[PDB]
């Protein structure tokens, strides 16, 4: 109905130009933790959570692929 | 008076039964021994006459 | 060996030794039939 | 030992609430749902789920299951509850009966 | 007919004999129906007073 | 204190500390069955979800070994 | 291609048929309690009803098979019902499993009838008031009947379950082949498929019950 949009307007929206620096800082934090190997502090609970969010953004990529080939099942040709 | 003290012991026993939803089947066969399967007269499952079921 | 034959063979002993003897003979017969079928194939 | 009074709070009969609570921190309320739809679309887009006759036999049996559950679920739940209530009532009656017998003696 | 391929016939017969003759029967043996809790309020092996 | 349950313990040595014995795997499967059973089935006022989740996992398993046959029914080629 | 659902399943090279045949009893949890959850309550009510149905017609020696016949009907009914889920492998569609179920039980009953009962066992091949000039013929008939009873058991299960599944699959294909064509006809075929699904549930239960009832009658004729 409309509750879907009630949540989507806060969650399922693109990032405003004001909060891309926050995302850059978070990406820098992640690549730093990977560099120094500090990710050995992450419990497998949080590791699974991060894996699920990465899988979700990969699914976003694949949905974008099915919307970029105009056909859902496989390649129409 | 001996018989009466025995009966009073038994009535205390019945009054102090665990509630029936925490009760196993061995506990029921201890409380009311008439509810025990005659596994000697009927050795094989269901250990009772089928009509009794 | 322990707690298996206490939970598997003590309950199933009256049936395996007394009740299902003819079932065991018939299962030997079935195995013979299946061997004759798989061998002629 | 007494049993609890409720189960594990499944949603749609397939996914427990624990998953939605576990993704609530990082991806909010729509997080699990976008993960589910993304996984479905990736499965049937890369042909991990091949559409065939089994798709329609699956839809048929799933519809029959959901209808049968929604229809005869209240009845089966009440039947089990009434069976247990009758057994409990009979047991309490038969306990009071023996109490009365020994009091009479 | 894949049902006539006699090569996979033991794979279909051996677990069944475990499931039908051991596991289902061990689960029926643990399904017991106790006899009714019928409480006799008439049980008194008494006798007349000592006279 | 390396008995930490998984979902709390970040280490690979934990992986090799577990009892990877036949009896150990049997205990693991039995503990999982009883966790599921006590959470979903062995309650009064229980729900049918404790069975439909098992049936969904069963259907997923059934599809898993049915894929070698379905991948010849794909309607695209890439 | 068409019988792909009746081929011994294998996952990563292992015989998954073993797991599929061992799974049905996992759905029957048992408890030592006196008052327990809804699943065990409903299942114990069903098992009691089934025992009273199947076993009341037997004498004290045929009633020793209560465990065997109730296990048989529960196992077959749960296997046939689990065979209705999508993509599943139904082991009762296999002639091997059904022969291994039918031959041991029928042979056990007839051997039980020939060990004791031997006078009555040999007398059963002739009806009571059979006229004289027909006594030979009715012994050639009855005899071969007693010799087809096992096969006609197994086949009757196999040939039925298999067939049912086949039909459903075919109708499924129809719907798929009609999805890109007139949609009201697709919905009519889908309604036929739903009616067939309900019929297949009924036939699962009925075939369990009939296999068990015929084994029960062969046992009753020999105790
Ligand atoms: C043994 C093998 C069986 C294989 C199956 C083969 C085919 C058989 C089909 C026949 C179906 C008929 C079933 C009817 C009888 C079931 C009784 C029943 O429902 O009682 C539930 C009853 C009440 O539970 P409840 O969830 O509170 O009641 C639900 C209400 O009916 C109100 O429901 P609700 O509206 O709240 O529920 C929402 C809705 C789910 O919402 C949806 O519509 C989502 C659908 C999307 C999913 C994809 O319903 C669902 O849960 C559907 C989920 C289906 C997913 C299946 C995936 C595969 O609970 C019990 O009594 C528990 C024990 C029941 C005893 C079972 C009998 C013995 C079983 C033997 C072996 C197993
Ligand atoms: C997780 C899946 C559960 C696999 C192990 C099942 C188990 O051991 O529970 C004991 C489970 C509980 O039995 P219960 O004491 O009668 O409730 O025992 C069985 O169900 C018999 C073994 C079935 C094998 C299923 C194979 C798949």
């Amino acid at each position: 109905l409309a509750t879907f949009w009630y949540y989507a307007k806060v969650e399922l929206v693109p990032p405003t130009p004001a909060e891309i620096p926050r995302a850059i800082q978070s990406l820098k934090k992640i690549v730093n933790s990977a560099q120094t190997g500090s990710f050995k502090q992450l419990t497998v609970k949080e590791a699974v959570l991060n894996g699920l969010v990465a899988t979700e953004v990969l699914m976003w990529f694949y949905v974008g692929e099915i919307i970029g080939k105009r056909g859902i099942i496989g390649y129409d040709v | 008076k001996a018989r009466i003290v025995e009966y009073e012991k038994e009535m205390e026993k019945m009054k102090n039964l665990i509630p029936f939803d925490q009760m196993t089947i061995e506990d029921l066969n201890e409380a009311f021994p008439e509810t025990k399967l005659d596994k000697k007269k009927y050795p094989y499952w269901p250990h009772q006459p089928i009509e009794n079921l | 060996l322990q707690s298996i034959i206490k939970n598997i063979w003590i309950p199933m002993k009256p049936y395996y030794t007394k009740v299902y003897q003819e079932i065991w003979i018939g299962m030997g017969l079935m195995g013979f039939i299946v061997y004759k079928i798989r061998a002629a194939d | 030992p007494p049993l609890p009074e409720y189960g594990g709070k499944v949603r749609y009969g397939l996914i427990p609430e624990e998953f939605f609570q576990f993704l609530y921190p990082k991806t909010g309320v729509t997080g699990p749902y976008v993960l589910g739809t993304g996984l479905i679309l990736y499965a049937l887009s890369k042909e991990i789920y091949v559409i065939s006759a089994e798709t329609f036999t699956a839809l048929s049996v799933l519809g029959v299951m959901v209808y049968g559950i929604k229809k005869y679920g209240p009845f089966v739940a009440d039947f089990a509850d009434k069976l247990n209530e009758q057994k409990l009532a009979q047991l309490e009656e038969a306990k009071q009966a023996s109490i009365q017998h020994i009091q009479n003696a | 007919m894949p049902q006539l391929n006699t090569t996979v016939w033991p794979t279909m017969i051996t677990p069944m004999l475990l499931t039908l003759f051991l596991i289902t029967q061990l689960k029926m043996l643990n399904t017991n129906y106790h006899l009714p809790p019928s409480p006799k309020p008439m049980k008194m092996k008494n006798y007349n007073k000592p006279w | 204190k390396k008995l930490l349950e998984v979902k709390l313990g970040e280490l690979p040595s934990w992986i090799l500390m577990r009892d990877f014995s036949p009896s150990g795997i049997f205990g693991a499967f039995q503990r999982g069955y009883y966790r599921y059973y006590n959470k979903y089935i062995n309650v009064k006022k229980g729900s049918i979800s404790g069975i439909t989740m098992v049936l969904a996992c069963y259907v997923l398993f059934s599809y898993s070994f049915s894929y070698k046959h379905l991948k010849h029914e794909r309607l695209r080629k890439y | 291609n068409l019988f792909a659902s009746f081929i011994a399943p294998t996952i990563l090279g292992l015989p998954a048929a073993v797991l599929i045949i061992l799974f049905p009893p996992l759905l029957i949890p048992t408890s030592k309690y006196l008052i327990n959850n809804r699943l065990i309550t409903t299942q114990q009510w069903l098992i009691k009803l089934t025992s009273k149905q199947m076993m009341t017609m037997h004498n004290t020696k045929g009633r020793t098979w209560s465990l065997m016949l109730v296990s048989l009907i529960i196992f077959i009914a749960t296997t046939n019902l689990l065979g209705l889920l999508p993509h599943s492998f139904t082991p009762t569609t296999q002639l091997s499993m059904n022969l291994a179920m039918a031959i041991p039980l029928w042979a056990g009953t007839v051997i039980m009838g020939f060990r004791s009962k031997i006078k009555n066992a040999l007398a059963h091949f002739l009806p009571q008031g059979t006229p004289t000039p027909l006594i030979p013929m009715l012994v050639i008939i009855e005899t071969i009947s007693l010799l087809i009873q096992p096969m006609a058991l197994a086949v009757r299960l196999t040939a039925n379950i298999t067939a049912g599944h086949l039909l459903m699959h075919l109708i499924g294909s129809a719907t798929l082949a009609m999805s890109t064509i007139n949609l009201p006809s697709t919905l009519i075929i889908f309604t036929i498929l739903i009616l067939l699904t309900i019929l297949e549930i009924a036939v699962a239960l009925i075939q369990a019950y009939v296999f068990t009832l015929l084994v029960s009658l062969y046992l009753h004729d020999n105790t």
